[PDB]
């Protein structure tokens, strides 16, 4: 019953500063310490410090120090990491994770991308086909967008299996990602293949559907 | 600070194989050491509590034990699901810190990859730009090397290269491999090639297309 809930995706400037919420649900938020946690692309996990809700208490465990101040609301249950001169360095998973010794309850994870990049918005292009190999492989090109994250899903989500969204490359201030979607030969053309593409950090979303070339 | 070494740093295992992953902990820190399993972005999963204790929710196979500086999580027949990063983590000092983690993954007979290339879209193309896709699907072993060729010449500026974690359902990796090019460019050639390079085979898988 006990749940951490952190709050979303950040995109800050390099000298800017983020602050990142941890909302506990489930017990007696002002009886455990909160920890936070910093994770980089496939590395390790990093101890940042705690702070104790309700009593002001924390320790402070950050490379650089004076970066990072937590606080919590007691009130709302929610406590806080701050973290001001950002650099490249900070662009990371940060997790908010309950105090037991050992980390039963994490938070989601919020992903912090520092960066002077500014948002755009994704092109999406079907990838159509010249059974081909007894199934049929379509896909979708989403280039050109900033910053992470972009979500995909096919025919609404209804089409999951054989579909592969691989992980977006950073290129020139710019994410491309693509995805595959396997399905029988049957299916398709007979049957609609639509990607849908979702892009909260610029308000878009997008549907392209996979017609024959 | 007490410094915990994790080996193996990578594994792959069969399933059914017993494993048994190590931390060391440059000091002391009793039994105050806990195991965790995460996968691909999501938060880790507390496996073992304290050395040896269990934490409900996780599978009898996964057990902990040691004594000191040298503790170990033994997965007996260890299974598909198992795959992902092992990280051990003591809090028997400040700060508190977390073993560099122990990649595992399942070891699973060869699959040469499933490739397909796509051509710049029409769309694409209205807009100026130009980019061919290959996807180079559910194979194994994870090593893979993917080339371009257009017109015979191997391209490597304008190539951006993506891997999957290990599969879920059928233990396979797969990767896409953009190549990116000005419309200009695209339109000067003809024969776009996508060359994967994987042991299963010792030609290379190689898909390409003219622009007709």
């Amino acid at each position: 019953e006990v749940q951490l809930e952190q709050s979303g995706a950040e995109l800050m400037k390099p000298g800017a500063s983020v602050k990142i919420s941890c909302k506990a649900t489930g017990y007696t938020f002002t009886t455990y310490w909160i920890e936070w946690i910093k994770q980089r692309p496939g590395h390790s996990l990093e101890w940042i410090g705690e702070i104790l809700p309700g009593s002001d208490s924390t320790y402070y465990n950050e490379k650089v120090k004076g970066k990072v101040t937590f606080t919590a609301d007691a009130s709302s249950n929610t406590a806080y990491m701050q973290l001001s001169s950002l650099t490249s360095e900070d662009s990371a998973v940060y997790y908010c994770a309950r105090g037991d010794g050992f980390y039963v309850y994490w938070g989601q994870g919020t992903t912090l991308t520092v960066s002077s990049a500014s948002t755009t918005p994704p092109s999406v292009y079907p990838l159509a086909p010249g059974q081909t190999n007894s199934m049929v492989t379509l896909g979708c090109l989403v280039k050109g967008y900033f910053p992470e994250p972009v979500t995909v899903t096919w025919n609404s989500g209804s089409l999951s299996s054989g579909v592969h969204t691989f992980p977006a490359v950073l290129q020139s201030d710019l994410y491309t990602l693509s995805s595959s979607v396997t399905v029988p030969s049957s299916p398709w053309p007979s049957e609609t293949v639509t990607c849908n593409v979702a892009h909260p950090a610029s308000s878009t979303k997008v549907d392209k559907k996979i017609v024959p070339r | 600070d007490i410094e915990l070494t994790q080996s193996p740093a990578t594994l792959s295992v069969t399933p059914g194989d017993s494993v048994s992953l190590s931390c060391r902990a440059s000091q002391s820190i009793s039994n105050n050491l806990h195991w965790y399993q995460q996968k691909s972005h999501e938060s880790p999963r507390l496996l073992i509590k304290y050395t040896s204790q269990s934490m409900s929710g996780i599978p009898s196979r996964f057990s902990g034990s040691g004594s000191g500086t040298d503790f170990t999580l033994s997965i007996n027949s260890v299974e598909t699901e198992d795959f992902g990063v092992y990280f051990c983590q003591q809090s028997g000092s400040w700060p508190r810190t977390f073993g560099g983690g122990t990649k595992l993954d399942i070891k699973r007979a060869d699959a040469a990859p499933t490739v397909s290339i796509f051509p710049p879209s029409s769309e694409q193309l209205t807009s100026g730009g130009a980019s061919v896709v290959c996807f180079l699907n559910n194979f194994y072993p994870k090593d893979i090397n993917v080339k371009w060729k257009i017109d015979g010449s191997e391209r490597q500026n304008g190539v951006l290269n993506s891997w999957t974690d290990q599969d879920s359902k059928d233990s396979t990796y797969s990767m896409s491999s953009t190549l990116t090019l000005t419309k200009d460019e695209y339109e000067r050639h003809n024969s776009y090639t996508c060359e994967a390079t994987h042991k299963t085979s010792t030609s290379p898988i190689v898909k390409s297309f003219n622009r007709n």
